[PDB]
RNA sequence: ACGCAGAAGUCUCAAAGUGUCGGAUUGUUCACCCGCUAAUAGGGAACGUGAGCUGGGUUUAGACCGUCGUGAGACAGGUUAG
RNA sequence: ACUCUCUUAAGGUAGCCAAAUGCCUCGUCAUCUAAUUAGUGACGCGCAUGAAUGGAUUAACGAGAUUCCCACUGUCCCUACU
RNA sequence: GGAAAAACCGUAAAUCCUAUCUUUUAAAGGAAGGAGAAGUCGUAACAAGGUUUCCGUAGGUGAACCUGCGGAAGGAUCAU
RNA sequence: AGCAUUUGUCUAAAAUACUUCCAUUAAUCAAGAACGAAAGUUAAGGGAGUGAAGACGAUCAGAUACCGUCGUAAUCUUAAC
RNA sequence: AACCUGGUUGAUCUUGCCAGUAGUCAUAUGCUUGUCUCAAAGAUUAAGCCAUGCAAGUGAAAGUAUAUAUAUAUAUAUGUAGAAACUGCGAACGGCUCAUUAAAACAGUUAUAGUCUACUUGACAUUUAUAAGGAUAACUACGGAAAAGCUGUAGCUAAUACUUGCAUUAUCCUUUUGGAUAAGUAUUUGUUAGAAGGAAUUAUAACAAAGAAGUAACACGUAAAGUGUGUAUCAAUCGAGUUUCUGACCUAUCAGCUUUUGAUGUUAGGGUAUUGGCCUAACAUGGCUAUGACGGGUAACGGGGAAUUAGAGUUCGAUUCCGGAGAGGGAGCCUGAGAAAUAGCUACCACAUCUAAGGAAGGCAGCAGGCGCGUAAAUUACCCAAUUCUAAAGAAGAGAGGUAGUGACAAGAAAUAACAAUGCAAGGUUUGUAUUGGAAUGGUGGGAAUUUAAAACCUUCCCAGAGUAACAAUUGGAGGGCAAGUCUGGUGCCAGCAGCCGCGGUAAUUCCAGCUCCAAUAGCGUAUAUUAAAAUUGUUGCAGUUAAAACGCUCGUAGUUGAAUUUCAAAGAAUCAUUCUUUUUAAAAUCCGAUUUUGUUACUUUGAGUAAAUUAGAGUGUUCAAAGCAAACAGUUAAAGCAUUGUGUUUGAAUACUAUAGCAUGGAAUAACAAAAUUGAACAAGCUAAAAUUUUUUGUUCUUAUUUUGGCUUAGUUACGAUU
């Protein structure tokens, strides 16, 4: 009749993940959890496709099944849950651990992350809500609450959070010149520090951005991720950094190394 | 329920298009009287639930000058704003005036100034006269057929007026 | 659902088909660069036009650009990967001077024959198709396979074919003859 | 009795005991169909039956068209009204 | 068609039809029906249609002539009671 | 508490009656148009085509057409 | 479209002249409307001449035509179209 | 590939058509098909019908076992498996078709402060007690019917089926401590107070009434104090319903439509999950219409897109992704979070099956296959290995999906010999080409290695294995258009051919054969559809004296088009009599003599936010190519790198188009528009009624007044105020 599609055909399915057309009819589709769909990766995608610590679906299912793989400090069999923008993958028995950022070619990326700095993330609140008796809850980019938050904290911070207790070690103010990640958009991928603030009255707010390289863009406040500060970035970037080079520029420099 | 096959803005006409869906949704009206509490639930869409009265005869009636509020028998129902058939035929609606058994009200005010918290400013003697005779006109407010009570407002001065004037060549 | 894998068609014939000097340079081209059909021809046509798309969209396009300087960049890189441009041939001028001869000259056959593997492009046309070349100790035995530019002093002739000296070809042909004179004598 | 295998059916004798219809079209006997049927046989009775009816037709006087007749008119010519 | 002709004065034009006008005839074809000497529209070598002897067509109109369908019904099945 | 069964409003299939529109599709008979064969009768048009032509129109004609009326030259006159 | 006697009346018109006034009022225009030869229709006059129809004489192979003579409708005015 | 030839004539130039000619992931058909890789495939005709089969189920730490099986301990105990069955959860997805539906559905673009949302995720609760109360299925028996996924009694007995129920925090007194008092989340009513969002009747806080549901009487097991299942509220998420703006094919031989009967507004209700004439009553008398309403047509699902494209365009979009519709026709429900479901149900109509003729059950536009329709379309194959989905989720299921079979739909690659001798040909001792004779090679037949869910194909190796390499290439043409014969017979305006012009009526270059030649080639004819061609529909970009075409003439509403006019400039710097760039030159408002602002729209500039496939286009030797999204690199069987022999490494999976509208955004020109004298408005002065400030007596109330601020009336004063 009518209700909730369970299925994701291959070509429906985002561009991001690099699931290729001879490759199935499907794509796996994500259970509801800690991202949106189009902003995730599920497990299935993280081990077989990226990892490649399993030749198929079934190889991903023995490595699940087993209680050695755990995520936010849960173990988890659960093929389809979503992983979201950033957060901290732990495989007991390979001893690894991984932290999830965005790739310069707008794709989920696995970086390694080192042993004792895996015990924090970096978490943007989307809203912060009074709950009875004038209460605080935060909620969070990856579908988190965050009870009793003080006062300090506003609307679009971000703050570094603990993952043995969930709760938060500092937290920075958004404002002009805090490194910021755009997690959407026409920028989707890249790095810049925030340049200036400009409020737009019943409709979007836009954020200009600056690159390291010197250069001047826009991008929608929604899709602006604040990710450090001018004094330092607050979370182990890939290499990359999310500078851009022009196509010219990133072929020539591929062929000369 | 469905708006699709009315006619188009312009007044022309529209072909019909789209079998008829659960999810347009509309069904039969309250028939709610004076008589013992009796009520349906009724399942809406998602588990939602509606409660559906009967019949009803003690709802919650707030004299709204104390802003306090008590469990009461309805009397009879006196005048309705929207027509004239649902009053006759007895129909209680969130916008009909109806008559209360002033008594619960009338202990408070006794207990509370001693003559007949609290603001003490005084009853009208218009409205006074009225309590003393049992004969309280009050206006229903909620809706019987969806929240499954019929619950008031003790009315006064210029709505009193207005609807007494409503209620009764000739005068 | 349908196969998601793409197809593209290699070949046209332009109209007026019975263009006499049209037929008499191809009839030309055909016996000169030992082809089977005027759809050789044709796809090397298509090739060529190709080129001369990309090229016009290049120098239509103005200095400073950076679609312009990208693909002109990739396209000379490409050109002189395949071997079709010289080695002052680097501006676009040179990519519309291509010509058919010259992407002719880049099949294996015309270079077989070039080396002197074979005494004729037809006879290296026979002699790829046998399974008799290799390039870079690659068998292939397809005659109109276009050589690259390093590739071209790596062709040799297969050391699995009997002209390599692995075995007779006519292993039982060869053994009659053993056979019959060593019972003659 | 049969050119009668059965089933049909035909010629026929004693036989008038018993039955022999619904409609369409007609001024109509007759006729010509359709349907049922057991078969829808044929005839007499002052052409059975007007102090039984009916009055549609032929066949009083009015009228109409055609032909024929100079004409008046005629017409086992048609037609309407009696 | 066109041409000529005898007779006679000229030899049926526009139209029109088995008509209240077609002997033969219940003419032939459709259609209407269940069955159509009926009805209708056609056809038309027309016994013997036809142009003020008026031909052709008509709305309104009719105690007009005629066919058919609906409604209604003891006309009738088939009579019975008052 | 509670089956069958009824009653009351409300959805409302379907059916039938009309009314209007839509679509093919039948029909005796009528009346057109074209195609074909070097068909019959004229000699209309083409030259001043042997009455210059054509237009509008009206009436006549076995026709092709003719005549009238009023235009034009696309006239044979761009010249007293 | 169409408009030719005389004199008068009622009307409009374009150019010229203007150190006169207005101050963009315009251009071309589906819809809609106005005027619109000749003939025809319908009604009154008028019916001279000309003259569809029609009639005769020829002409001619035939001629219902050209040509000749006669001749109704029409041509003219008023009123409608 | 930004393009043309042949056809009105005795000859000519034109108009104009016809004809050739090329394409088409667009179909049919004719002939031919030695191969290989690749792979569209019962839409167009009947949203016509279906025989038989199958397509949706589910139990490996964690509800229920005296059917049963089995290992230990003193028949019985622990335990472990277990047909079956209750229970739980799913089957609303997918797969299929496109009849519809033409401002609707759909697309971009909003809004939901008008709402609902299972699973999943993260927060996390308030008005008999050593742990409860039974009752019901499978099961046992007797049974009934021709038949059926028909089911009747009685006895039992479980659950994570069903029903109950068992001291915690805050406020006031004491002072830390010790006493006292209270105590409902959603949701609804009546009264108020009033973190964040542009905006609040939102968060939230208090009051007085009601008020669901609830907060574990369930199951496993971490010492080299753990876990499952399940629960109210809140938020997230997977979504969904509505809803804003803008966007459509053909039609005037459709011009007025809509309103009894909700049409259009308002008011009041009711209903709904919620806004809503969604539904009812009452009150208005509207609303919509050439910028084409209202009808009518469509061989009309909408979009991403497909074809042809020099540029415009034109044709096309059942059909691999998305959104909608639909499941014989309508209608109505149940279940559930989600369905007006259709391998859910019910009724009617249209169909239609078995019947023992009493009655019973039914829905291929799921996959096969069949029928009918037609010009027209494959196997009742095998499999869940991959891809994913459903569960008590590893190990089971899945006609979803894959793999084959049939496949000249389309696309790529590629044979039908090569070679040396003689003989022949031309050229000065060369090049070119009826006889011989040795090498090479696949197709074809076999065995393996291999490939695989398994099997088949591919590749590799080894056997076999061409001389007329008979291991046999075809189609259509040869007067012109148009590449090839004044070639041979036969027929004799006949037979016939031939898009078109034409040939044939007796010495046929067009027919019928034969021969030779020519074009393309494992493909080529033919037809229909469609594009180019076609500047023959014309914005670019037509034609209208005589070829087709100026309304008889004029006015005129819609329509389109509508004169000039307003801030000119100057100098510097950079740069090759050039070019790009910077500074200053009226007035008002505002802030510390200086500092910084100044009409709206069209148009334009940057931007934001854009699904992939496709398309353009980079990277990348699939054996090349069509392709794919991969790959490359070192190493007989290792060093390097970084870790205190473990551990390969470099990676790639680009870039862009992605309405015209909308959103943000700089703007000087050019346009528009507003501002814009039967006298207007800029300012100073005075009078005047309104509000607030300062004052100021009266105990949880309470007077009056000066003053200060805003509104309004009147004499003056500006560079005062009208372009031609």
């Amino acid at each position: 009749g009518k209700g909730i599609k369970k299925h994701l055909k291959r070509v429906n399915a985002p561009s991001h993940w690099m699931l290729n057309k001879m490759g199935g009819q499907y794509a796996p589709k994500t259970s509801s959890g800690p991202h949106k769909l189009l902003e995730s990766i599920p497990l299935v995608i993280l081990l077989r496709n990226r990892l490649k610590y399993a030749l198929t679906f079934d190889e991903v299912k023995m490595i699940l099944i087993q209680k050695i793989v755990k995520v936010d400090n849960k173990v988890r069999t659960d093929c389809t849950f979503p992983v979201g923008l950033m957060d901290v993958i732990h495989i007991t028995k390979s001893n690894e651990y991984f932290r999830l950022l965005y790739d310069i070619k707008g794709r989920f990326v696995p970086h390694r992350i080192t042993n004792e700095e895996s015990k924090y993330k970096l978490c943007k609140v989307k809203k912060i809500l009074l709950r009875k008796g004038r209460l605080s809850i935060a909620v969070t980019h990856d579908g988190r609450s965050i009870p009793y938050i003080h006062p300090d904290v506003k609307v679009n911070d971000t703050v570094r959070l603990d993952l043995e207790t969930g709760k938060v070690l500092e937290h920075l103010k958004f404002q002009v010149g805090s490194l910021v990640m755009v997690t959407a958009g026409h920028s989707v991928g890249r790095v810049g520090v925030i340049s200036s603030i400009d409020k737009n009255m019943g409709t979007y707010d836009i954020i200009h951005v600056k690159d390291s390289r010197n250069k001047v863009f826009a991008t929608r406040l929604s899709n602006v991720f604040v990710i450090g500060d001018n004094t330092k970035p607050y979370i182990s970037l890939p290499r990359e950094k999310g500078i851009k080079l022009d196509i010219i520029e990133e072929r020539r420099n591929r062929l000369k190394a | 329920r469905d708006g699709r096959h009315k006619l188009r803005l312009t007044g022309g006409k529209k072909k019909i298009h789209k079998k008829k869906r659960k999810y347009e949704l509309g069904r039969p009206p309250s028939n709610t009287k004076l008589g013992s509490r009796q009520v349906h639930v009724v399942r809406g869409r998602g588990r939602n639930y509606k409660y559906r009265a009967i019949k009803l005869d003690s709802g919650s009636f707030s004299w709204p000058t104390f802003g306090i509020s008590k469990n009461t028998r309805i009397i009879d129902v006196v005048y309705n704003a929207s027509n004239n058939e649902l009053v006759r035929t007895k129909t209680l609606v969130k916008n009909c005036i109806v008559v209360i058994d002033s008594h619960p009200f009338t202990t408070w005010y006794e207990n509370t100034f001693g003559t007949t918290i609290g603001k003490s400013k005084n009853i009208d003697p218009l409205l006074l006269e009225q309590f003393k005779q049992g004969r309280v006109l009050a206006c229903i407010s909620s809706r019987p057929g969806q929240c499954g009570k019929a619950d008031g407002y003790i009315i006064e001065g210029d709505e009193l007026l207005f609807y007494k004037r409503k209620m009764d060549k000739r005068n | 659902p349908k196969s998601y894998r793409n197809y593209s068609k290699t070949a046209r014939n332009p109209k007026r088909p019975f263009e006499k000097e049209r037929l008499d340079q191809e009839l030309k081209l055909i016996g000169e660069y030992g082809l089977k059909n005027k759809r050789e021809i044709w796809r090397v046509q298509y090739l060529l036009a190709k080129i001369r798309s990309a090229a016009r969209y290049l120098l239509t396009l103005d200095e400073k650009s950076s679609k312009r300087i990208f693909q002109g960049e990739a396209l000379l890189r490409r050109m002189v990967r395949q071997g079709l441009l010289g080695e002052n041939e680097e501006k676009l001028d040179y990519v519309l001077g291509l010509t058919l001869p010259k992407l002719l000259e880049r099949r294996l056959q015309t270079k077989v024959f070039k080396l002197g593997l074979a005494k004729s492009v037809h006879h290296a046309r026979v002699l790829i198709r046998q399974r008799h070349i290799r390039v870079g100790k690659q068998m292939v035995d397809i005659p109109s396979f276009l050589v690259r530019v390093d590739s071209e002093k790596h062709i040799d002739f297969a050391t699995t074919s009997p002209f390599g000296g692995a075995r007779p070809g006519r292993v039982k042909r060869k053994s009659l003859k053993k056979q019959k004179e060593k019972t003659e004598a």
